[PDB]
């Protein structure tokens, strides 16, 4: 506190972690989801949630409370009966889509990252990344 | 569809991606001749990204002081 | 040679280049249109070497005094350096610039040496 | 990694006055003397190691001069 | 020169504890014995 | 399986007054990761694929029906079958037990 | 003959640590006399390349599994649309 | 051999040439020194 | 729930919060259709 | 040992922040200056050459 | 906080 509060010393890894510069060494960072404990568990969630939308009745109907103003006599359709249906279905189809967001979205991603050195400003600029694209077209 | 069911293996998307902020980049060769032949050309810095000191000040701060 | 007028624009992206290398003494790359112009530079200065790796391309630049003059002020700063001069002294932080400087530099020498 | 918005902004207030560069001036020539000594240490340990270098290789220069003899 | 969410279908979910107070639609005519 | 369980079933069935439980029935009734598919890397190969087992369980129709077949399919009929096997399952599974 | 090359050996590489350390010292040296001489040159120098690459350092933060996995870096809300903004582009290009 | 065998440890380094003259006095002995070893090294190779 | 029924019902709160779908899900009536089959 | 821009700026960027924190005086470095100086190697250097500076006086 | 304390302490000391 009143004294110098870094104390840099020769490790270089306690040096880098007082300047700030502590993740900047490693690849990549560490996440929660890339292991298959935790893989295992999202997929029992997922097919339980799955199994449960599969065991609802087709027949769904919903009465809406606000079908007091359409007249209705028992012989009309009424404009709401079919929202609480609309929702499972939209839910259900969206857990069994799960894999091709995946698929997209990963696409997505590796398309716009091969391309961050050409597509990002202040990546293209650095003498680093224009020092290299120049090594690449040494003829 | 030919959609898989969203249990079955694999789930994850990045488990084989690499971002152009770690690409390996060309540095310094650091030739050997012989033993005695001290008059020879000891580096190969044509295409590299950083000159020969600064590299072999990365080396000595994070390889030669590992000890 | 059947593009005329294409060594014009890179001479006037290369002559900056000497002032640059000129004032590289001291750190003197603050701003980021000092960089953009450093870079556009090296990237003249490598287009250059890799035509003059070329028959035509080599004949085209021999006939020229400013390409002539530059290779022999880059080569004149590079002993400067090589010989442990105290007039100019190559300032640590902007080696690496330097460095890649040199190297496309000889290369273009190499060419033109058969000329000579 | 918040210390160093701090000295950032230290460093940019030390660039907005006119009077403050003397002293910074003055205190880098010191830093820069402690390091020319740090940089003769270096060199004294340097010359030590070659010293010791050339002494073998003087022996092999000896080893060499016995079979030119026979 | 905020975070929207996946909406939350409580009405079609079931109870976890005590499955009897779910609505009449989606209950099991199964426990009173009234499936036949 | 379960006693309330066992009352159940001979509820649902109406054969419940037909049934002696024995000292003993009542002491009794109280008690890695293979990548199949390659929509995210490149797939293994398929014989490993066919070595692993595939269990599915949660939806109703497998994991694919084609279009034409589930386009073309009898509605009364898979809702009679989902009757019998999802709901009425533990009266017939009495009935297998006991009575005969 | 195996003695003497490993022995030669450590002996340059001892050597060679040794000079790689003077020019380290030599560099912060040749840095604080360049800052005494001209001090407003090398701290503007100093601010502009620290915001570069701390911008630099910052590039790859969402591309870590669980950026990727979860809705919030494909959300339009996000003041920088710099990813989602190319998918027109990319569907133009049939890759995608 | 034919070829030198790049390796993975800097096997040479510059020596700074520009540090004062006057305040390091024992540069002009590491460079006599580095130059006798040199001649040694051609005289055992010859 | 017990414990939240009793504090509501002695009167014990200033205002209760009404927030309901104002939907609830029923079953519907499923007929069959009339037009018979070909069965090609 | 291996060289990617991440670590190329991280290093500049470490050596950078070093420096400045060092103008301030907003850091103590005994253990880092104490152990390339290393007094006790300067003894033993020194000795070193004492002796070798006498062997070299005494073979004539 | 003791940051701020901190580092213009250290710049008071080096400005006087």
């Amino acid at each position: 506190s009143e004294k110098k509060p870094i104390k840099i010393s020769a490790d270089f890894n306690a040096k880098a972690k007082s300047l700030g510069l502590e993740s900047k060494f490693s690849n990549a960072t560490k996440t929660a989801l890339g292991d298959p404990d935790t893989e295992i568990r999202i997929s029992a969630r997922i097919s339980n949630r799955i199994n449960e939308l599969e065991r609802l009745p087709a027949n769904l109907g919903t009465y809406s409370l606000d079908d007091c103003l359409e007249f209705i006599t028992k012989d009309d359709l009424s404009s709401r009966m079919d929202t609480f249906k609309i929702k499972a279905l939209v839910e259900l189809k969206s857990l069994k889509l799960l894999t091709k967001q995946k698929s997209i979205r990963q696409k997505l991603i590796n398309n716009v990252a091969s391309q961050a050195h050409h597509n990002i400003p202040y990546l293209r600029d650095s003498p680093f990344t224009a020092a290299a694209q120049r090594s690449v077209q040494i003829r | 569809s030919n959609i898989p069911d969203p249990t079955l293996p694999p789930t994850e998307m990045m488990t084989r991606f690499l971002h152009p902020n770690w690409y390996a980049l060309p540095t310094t060769v650091w030739l050997k001749y012989g033993n005695y032949n001290s008059w020879a050309p000891s580096f190969n810095e044509n295409g590299t990204v950083v000159d020969s000191t600064t590299r072999g000040l990365i080396w000595l701060e994070r390889i030669g002081y590992m000890d | 040679r059947t593009l005329p007028d294409l060594l014009p624009l890179f001479k006037t992206f290369i002559l900056p280049l000497e002032r640059i290398v000129e004032g590289l003494n001291k750190s003197s790359i603050c701003d980021s249109k000092a960089m953009d112009s450093l870079q556009m530079g090296l990237n003249a200065l490598l287009i250059l070497r890799n035509l003059a790796q070329d028959t035509d391309s080599v004949q085209i630049l021999v006939k020229d005094r400013e390409i002539k003059s530059f290779i022999l002020f880059i080569l004149k700063k590079f002993q400067c350096v090589a010989t442990g001069d105290n007039k100019w002294q190559l300032y640590e932080g902007n080696a690496t610039f330097f460095n890649e400087l040199t190297h496309y530099t000889l290369d273009l020498m190499e060419a033109i040496s058969s000329y000579i | 990694s918040k210390l160093m918005e701090c000295v950032n902004d230290a460093v940019q207030t030390l660039l907005q006055g006119d009077d403050k560069l003397g002293k910074v001036s003055d205190k880098s020539r010191e830093i820069s003397e402690k390091y020319i000594e740090e940089s003769q240490a270096i060199i004294q340990e340097l010359v030590k190691l070659t010293m010791e270098k050339l002494e073998s290789k003087f022996t092999k220069l000896c080893d060499l001069e016995t079979q030119l003899e026979m | 020169n905020v975070k929207k969410e996946f909406p939350v279908n409580l009405t079609i979910k079931k109870n976890v504890y005590d499955s009897a107070q779910d609505f009449n639609a989606l209950q099991d005519e199964s426990r009173n014995s009234r499936q036949i | 399986m379960g006693y309330y369980d066992v009352l159940a079933g001979l509820s649902a069935l109406e054969k419940s007054s037909q049934v002696v439980f024995s000292a003993t029935e009542l002491q009794q009734l109280t008690q890695k990761r293979v990548a199949v598919h390659g929509y995210l890397g490149g797939k293994v190969s398929l014989a490993d694929a066919a070595q692993v087992e595939y269990e599915v369980g949660h939806s109703l129709l497998g994991s694919y029906v084609p279009r034409q077949q589930l386009e073309a399919l009898s509605s009364v009929d898979f809702s009679h079958h989902f009757h019998r096997t999802l709901e009425c399952k533990a009266a017939l599974e009495t009935h297998d037990v006991f009575l005969a | 003959e195996e003695e003497t090359d490993a022995e030669d050996t450590a002996k340059l590489r001892e050597i060679t640590k040794l000079a790689l350390q003077l020019n380290s010292s030599a560099q912060k040296y040749q840095f604080f006399h360049e800052l005494s001489l001209h001090p407003r040159e090398t701290l503007t120098h100093y601010l502009w390349s620290s915001k570069q690459n701390e911008l630099v350092l910052q590039g790859d933060q969402y591309f870590n599994e669980d950026a990727a996995r979860t809705s919030d870096i494909y959300s339009n809300n996000n003041n920088d649309r710099s990813l989602m903004g190319n998918i027109s582009l990319l569907y133009s290009q049939g890759r995608l | 051999q034919t070829n030198p065998v790049p390796v993975t440890y800097p096997t040479d380094a510059y020596i700074p040439t520009y540090l004062p003259d006057d305040k390091v006095s024992n540069l002009a002995d590491l460079k006599k020194l580095i130059e006798m070893d040199s001649r040694l090294d051609l005289y055992l190779t010859r | 729930k017990r414990i939240l029924k009793e504090v509501i019902l002695a009167k014990k709160v200033s205002k209760v919060p009404i927030n309901n779908v104002r939907a609830f899900p029923v079953l519907q009536t499923n007929y069959n259709g009339s037009i018979p089959v070909v069965r090609a | 040992n291996n060289v990617t821009l991440k670590n190329l700026t991280a290093f500049q960027l470490l050596s950078q922040r070093e420096n400045i924190c060092e103008l301030l005086n907003l850091v103590e470095s005994t253990e880092r200056h104490n152990s390339i100086i290393n007094p006790e190697r300067q003894r033993m250097s020194l000795e070193e050459m004492k002796k070798m500076l006498d062997a070299l006086k005494n073979e004539r």
